[PDB]
């Protein structure tokens, strides 16, 4: 009669993997990294060049 | 009489050379597995009793 319980749902815990249960999981496995996307120029059309 | 105080001596035989250094023991002394990542999490696993010893 062996219980697996569950993280607090507390987010210090799910990412030490402390648990309630028998069981302490190593970790929060990796769903992928969300980076932030690098906005646009407006390109130089708009004022004369001359490099 | 030319003797050995006539002659000069150039540069010594270098012979033989020494560096101290201890027989060293962290090999053998100690249980190592590499880690892939900066924090190592050993598990260890308890067969335990009813009342938990």
């Amino acid at each position: 009669a062996e219980i697996g319980g569950d993280h607090g749902y507390n987010a210090t815990n799910i990412a030490a993997g402390q648990t309630s249960g028998a069981v302490t999981q190593i970790g929060p496995a990796v769903m992928g990294m969300v980076r932030r996307a690098i906005p646009n120029l407006i390109a130089f059309d708009i004022c004369g060049v001359q490099p | 009489s030319t003797t050995t105080n006539s002659n000069s001596i150039g540069r010594p035989n270098l012979v033989a050379l020494t560096r101290a250094t201890t027989k060293l023991i962290y090999s053998d002394i100690v249980a190592t597995q590499r880690t892939n990542q900066p924090v190592a999490a050993f598990y260890g696993i308890k067969y335990l009793n009813p009342d938990n010893e």
